[PDB]
RNA sequence: UGCUGACAUGAGUAACGAAAAAAAGGUAUAAACCUUUUCACCUAAAACAUAAGGUUUAACUAUAAAAGUACGGCCCCUAAUUAAAUUGAAUAUAAAUAUAUUUAAGAUGGGAUAAUCUAUAUUAAUAUUUAUCUUAAAAUAUAUAAUUAUAUUAUAUAUUAUAUAUUUAUAUAAUAUAAACUAAUAAAGAUCAGGAAAAUUAAUGUAUACCGUAAUGUAGACCGACUCAGGUAUGUAAGUAGAGAAUAUGAAGGUGAAUUAGAUAAUUAAAGGGAAGGAACUCGGCAAAGAUAGCUCAUAAGUUAGUCAAUAAAGAGUAAUAAGAACAAAGUUGUACAACUGUUUACU
RNA sequence: AUAAUUGAGGUCCCGCAUGAAUGACGUAAUGAUACAACAACUGUCUCCCCUUUAAGCUAAGUGAAAUUGAAAUCGUAGUGA
RNA sequence: UGACUGUUCGUCAAUUAAAAUGUUACGUGAGUUGGGUUAAAUACGAUGUGAAUCAGUAUGGUUCCUAUCUGCUGAAGGAAA
RNA sequence: AUAUAUUUAUUAAUAUAUUAUCUAUAUUAGUUUAUAUUUUAAUUAUUAUCAUAGUAGAU
RNA sequence: AUACUAAAAUUAAUAAUUAUAGGUUUUAUAUAUUAUUUAUAA
């Protein structure tokens, strides 16, 4: 029993209220592929070096 | 296989650990509340169990008490907090039924829990220490201190025992020594009076404890015939 | 209450739809505000729009500070000093006597 | 299979109120507690005067709750620096209220 | 598999004595080491200066300040536009950063009213866009001017 | 064998065949992108 | 067999979806939540780390901490492939557009430095898969520099004592269990003949960006209408025993379930045993039962010469002579069709 | 071949209505293909019996489905779309 | 009661006093089985230019139901005795 | 080894109770085992669970 | 006796008679060692 206040079926999800909905909502950084890269604009200095670092300008 | 013993709906292996467990359990503790199908099955392994270590502890052939106190080991789990039971059954359980010819516990019956209605029961062991080392008042022998408390409401009512209460405290001084039997009642009556915030005099407990036991101990069998019978034993023509 | 909300402004246009309900039904929300509210902080009056808020002084005929008569109550004929605005159901706040 | 018709009212009403066995019937097995005073089942045993015998065991025979040296010695302070306040979820919350889904058992009524 | 024609497998190897080699390790830990209580960490031990920079997040060394403590609204009035044009330009930059400290201790109370009251009081947002109305402001002079 | 489990979610197929760009970057994909919008549809695309 | 909404009958009936639980206390509120103990199940998983996915469901709002040295993305480079891009007039075509060349994008792949911790920038000059066989020799046991048999064939770092620049490094010499297993060159058999792309010095320089990080992830946290016995990628997966990741137990971990409590009627499903017969059953030995080694020997006819037949059937050696876990292991023959291994009607 | 065989194998040939790459014929091995025979084995059967677990039954909680013109919904004979 | 056949039928073997004839939706699939019969696959003989076809042949090949009423087998409660 | 009583002189010993039969280094990289090294790291007896009721013989 | 029901047995504790289930005792059955042995003393 999950909820020990909901002793019998009700309906209740295991978590949260709803398991359908919208899924057209824009991508976030948390969410995708290991290689996905949204970015927060907060980078724009330096240059990505060939070796894959960076370096500071 | 079939009437031997109550199924349980369980597995017999399931079936044997459920009943040592409770049986154990219910040494550990004094009393343990359980299903009625569960506590009547548990009290006959428990019986039993206590018989083989009398035996043991009374014979006098090495053989049969070496055979039973590895039987006691059979029927038992040494583990966890039973570990030192063992002992614990041959030094306080067993010695205080050695006079008593079976009926070392009781099943008493409770209402029905509202989830299930399933009968609930009571399995205490009789005879259970009321003091402790400690001159505090431990687990066990519920129907003692129901009585007592029995006594104690006739005696705040004004009003005199009922035959039902005088014959059980009966029971109970069979086997229990007058001093004794005097020292645990009192002691009852003081815990309880004071649970119940009601006025606790030891002068006058003690008189009204006296006057109890002075009944029950007293040798007055012939009452005569109590209602007039409607049938008369007459001798055949 | 810990949502983040106040910090940020996601979901611009279901913010503004809820916002910006039809005018036809209103009714439909002022059941569900005044039935889920105390009685000790509702007023039986209707509220106003930011475009229905008076602004200007002109509108607002009595600035706070001045003697009013009341009439059309319980309170029909008493003489009493309003203190401060509504600013919600563009009403004017009386003081004892009121 | 299934039902050909539907089932009248007067055929689904005598099918289970009909019967004698499907009705449930008067409790007349009940005696007055020799302890307790109040109204019990017959055979049975009180659960209150069970119930306050049980609560004489228990507080008589509780152990000690473990409270570790440590703990007591630290101020006010420490303790907020060192063990802060925490939030708790919906689920958690809920929980804790115990008395919207968990209740006592009920006082018997007296009999005289 | 284990049959019951299996034998048992013949014994490892074992160096003789006159050949292993003695361990570079001789002594060990004690046998004689007990388990004590943990012993918490104390600030008595701390000496946090009453200097310390981020006091000026706090106003008066307040946790969150209470309607008395906060400037009512009656007592106070936003820069106007022609007031800021009066203003030389290291004197607005001194206006806009106070602005901004300000702002920033508002924000620190508003978020902890808002995300554990919960109370809609809202008396630190209006004031916190009554300075941000101001900061547009001189962002309006210093454009007009230059 | 057992059906209905048609649908293996991953997010690099379904943006990079369905999304914006994917779409937005083709005569045919454009125009499906303003018949929604016509239609006044709040959600464009993936 | 009209459309929508509300409410009936079936009916308080079927069902509550692989399952071990019990007592005491939180709590004189608990079968269902928490803690302690007992019992049990999973244990080359129902454990531990992960990938993808997802209404953050997590030990939660005071919340998932990275210069890099086994930390990934990001960045350089490209494969399959893609492109309203580039080429009086690249070619073709009713439009849409297609073709060829360039350019750009595109990981499921490649990318020096590193615990004696390491330094990526600017300027200037010039490798398919696959095995470690045989001889030799050292060393060892019985025998007499000859002979029989035997572990080893190559590296992985500690100690002792010496020589070099001078207690930091190298070199030398001696000592140091067995069975698996790991990355690196070595050596070499077959044809099915085994990716693409992006320099060194000399000087100067480095204030170390952004994103991922919770928990679930053989599932109550994803795809399956469901908290669905279905589908879902990778590495460890204690010991004992074994050829073995089979099979048996289970150290540690996790876990014992939105159904409970009694008798277990007729009957149903999954199992155990069964006298005397032993296929009489039945369309039809369907189902069930049947194993006298699992190691070492031995092993016929036919035959395309291939221990194909063949793991040949029967048989032998090793304690077993009445039996006592589990797993592997289930006969012979004739005929029709097809050479054989394979593919096919997702769901008769 | 069996006590007894419309099944199986060998053989004979008025082949209603075989025949050579819509390949013809005889083999070895292979086959979860189809038919038949022998040994063992057994609850398939003579002939069913006992036992265990999950249901079925009872009590507590939750609570569907196809179906349904209205029903106060018996037998026999006759009649009758 | 057996062997043969999907067979009812029929031939045969061994018994008995006898191994009778029918109706009951050629009784009995909301009781079981499903060997023949037929649908999707495949091949042979014949027909047809073929696609395909056959009072042909052969291997393989999906059904389900928790009982409302009648009726029946058992067991109760109410009742007017 | 700890704790409580007794003897002895906070050491040592007796009685009782409780707890434990670990751990750590070396044998060339990792794991398991074996031996040596360090510590106090025991043998018996009788039970229990799992393997189809683990299995056979009885009943 | 039995699905739940229904039937049947007991609910004695007194001046005297009554055993329903569990437990206890006795006898017996089963299981399988035992005369080389079980309890006692002299
Ligand atoms: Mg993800
Ligand atoms: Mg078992
Ligand atoms: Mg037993
Ligand atoms: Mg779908
Ligand atoms: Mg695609
Ligand atoms: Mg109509
Ligand atoms: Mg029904
Ligand atoms: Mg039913
Ligand atoms: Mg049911
Ligand atoms: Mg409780
Ligand atoms: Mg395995
Ligand atoms: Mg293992
Ligand atoms: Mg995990
Ligand atoms: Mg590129
Ligand atoms: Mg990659
Ligand atoms: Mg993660
Ligand atoms: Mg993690
Ligand atoms: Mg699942
Ligand atoms: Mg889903
Ligand atoms: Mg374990
Ligand atoms: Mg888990
Ligand atoms: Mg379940
Ligand atoms: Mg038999
Ligand atoms: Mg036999
Ligand atoms: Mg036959
Ligand atoms: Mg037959
Ligand atoms: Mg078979
Ligand atoms: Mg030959
Ligand atoms: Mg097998
Ligand atoms: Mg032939
Ligand atoms: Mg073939
Ligand atoms: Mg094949
Ligand atoms: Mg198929
Ligand atoms: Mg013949
Ligand atoms: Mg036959
Ligand atoms: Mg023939
Ligand atoms: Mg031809
Ligand atoms: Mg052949
Ligand atoms: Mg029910
Ligand atoms: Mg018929
Ligand atoms: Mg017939
Ligand atoms: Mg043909
Ligand atoms: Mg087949
Ligand atoms: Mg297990
Ligand atoms: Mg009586
Ligand atoms: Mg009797
Ligand atoms: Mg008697
Ligand atoms: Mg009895």
């Amino acid at each position: 029993l999950t909820r020990p206040w909901k002793k019998y079926r009700d309906g209740e999800l295991f978590y949260g209220l709803s398991k359908v909905g919208n899924k057209r909502v824009p991508l976030t950084t948390k969410q995708g592929n290991k290689t996905m890269y949204k970015g927060t604009r907060a980078s724009g200095i330096g240059r990505h070096t060939k070796f894959g670092g960076y370096v500071i300008n | 296989t079939v009437g031997i013993a109550r199924k349980l709906s369980r597995d017999k292996a399931h079936r044997d650990a459920l009943l040592k467990n409770l049986a154990c359990q219910l040494f550990q503790h004094e009393s343990i509340v359980s299903t009625h199908a569960k506590c009547k099955e548990a009290s006959r392994v428990a019986e039993r169990i206590i018989t083989w270590t009398k035996r043991a502890i009374t014979t006098s052939n090495s053989v049969a008490q070496a055979e039973l106190k590895s039987q006691i080991q059979s029927q038992l789990f040494l583990a966890g907090d039973n570990r030192k039971l063992m002992k614990r059954l041959f030094s306080e359980i067993a010695p205080r039924y050695l006079e008593r010819p079976g009926g070392y516990t009781r099943v008493l019956r409770l209402e029905p829990r509202a989830n299930d209605s399933a009968p609930q029961s009571v399995l205490e062991l009789v005879d259970s220490p009321v003091m402790s080392e400690s001159h505090t008042v431990n687990r066990g022998n519920l129907k003692m201190w129901l009585l007592v408390k029995s006594v104690i409401n006739d005696d705040a009512n004004q009003l005199p025992h009922n035959p039902l209460t005088l014959q059980n405290l009966h029971k109970v001084a069979k086997f229990k020594a007058e001093a004794q039997l005097h020292g645990e009642i009192m002691l009852i009556k003081q815990v309880l009076l004071k649970e119940m915030s009601l006025p606790y005099d030891e002068a006058l407990e003690n008189e009204r404890t006296q006057a109890l036991l002075k009944e029950v101990y007293s040798s007055s069998l012939p009452k005569k015939t109590k209602k007039p019978s409607s049938y008369v034993m007459v001798p055949r023509p | 209450s810990g949502s983040y909300q106040h910090l940020s402004n996601v979901g611009s246009r279901v913010m503004k739809r809820l916002g910006n309900r039809p005018k036809n039904f209103l009714p439909h929300s002022e059941k569900f505000i005044k039935k889920s509210t105390p009685e000790f902080m509702k007023s039986d009056l209707k509220e106003v729009d930011e475009k229905t808020s008076f602004k200007s002084e002109k509108e607002w005929k009595f600035i706070p500070g001045d003697r009013v008569v009341v009439m059309s109550g319980a309170s029909k004929g008493n003489i009493a000093v309003i203190k401060s605005f509504d600013k919600r159901t563009n009403s004017f706040i009386l003081d004892e006597n009121g | 299979a299934v039902p050909k018709k539907k089932v009248s009212h007067q055929k689904k009403r005598q099918k289970l109120y009909g019967p004698g066995k499907k009705q449930l019937k008067m409790i007349h097995h009940l005696n007055k507690c020799p302890s307790c005073g109040h109204y019990k089942r017959a055979n049975t045993l009180c659960m209150y005067c069970v119930g306050q015998i049980s609560h004489i065991w228990k507080t008589h025979t509780a152990k000690e709750e473990i409270k570790p040296r440590q703990e007591e010695e630290l101020s006010e302070l420490d303790q907020r620096v060192l063990y802060p306040g925490r939030r708790d979820t919906k689920y958690t919350k809920d929980l804790k209220d115990k008395d919207n889904y968990l209740e006592r058992r009920v006082r018997t009524l007296k009999k005289d | 598999a284990r049959t019951k024609f299996t034998k048992p497998k013949p014994k490892q190897p074992v160096l003789p004595k006159d050949k292993i080699r003695p361990p570079t390790q001789l002594t060990h830990h004690s046998n004689n080491l007990r388990i004590t209580e943990p012993i918490p960490p104390t600030t008595s031990n701390l000496r946090c200066p009453d200097d310390h920079p981020l006091w000026q997040f706090f106003s008066n060394k307040k946790f969150i300040r209470s309607a008395d403590d906060l400037p009512p609204s009656s007592h106070i009035r936003p820069w106007s536009i022609p007031e800021l044009r009066h203003k030389s330009f290291n004197d607005l930059h001194s206006l806009w950063y106070n602005c901004l400290r300000e702002q920033n201790v508002l924000a620190r109370e508003n978020h902890l009213l808002k995300n554990i009251v919960g109370s809609t009081h809202d008396e630190f947002s209006e004031l916190s866009n009554s300075i941000r109305t101001t900061m547009w402001q001189i962002r309006h002079v210093l454009n007009e001017r230059e | 064998k057992s059906r209905g489990n048609t649908y293996q979610p991953s997010t690099l197929k379904r943006k990079r065949t369905f999304g914006f760009l994917a779409r937005a970057k083709s005569k045919q994909g454009s125009k499906i992108l303003k018949r929604r919008k016509l239609k006044g549809r709040w959600f464009l695309s993936h």
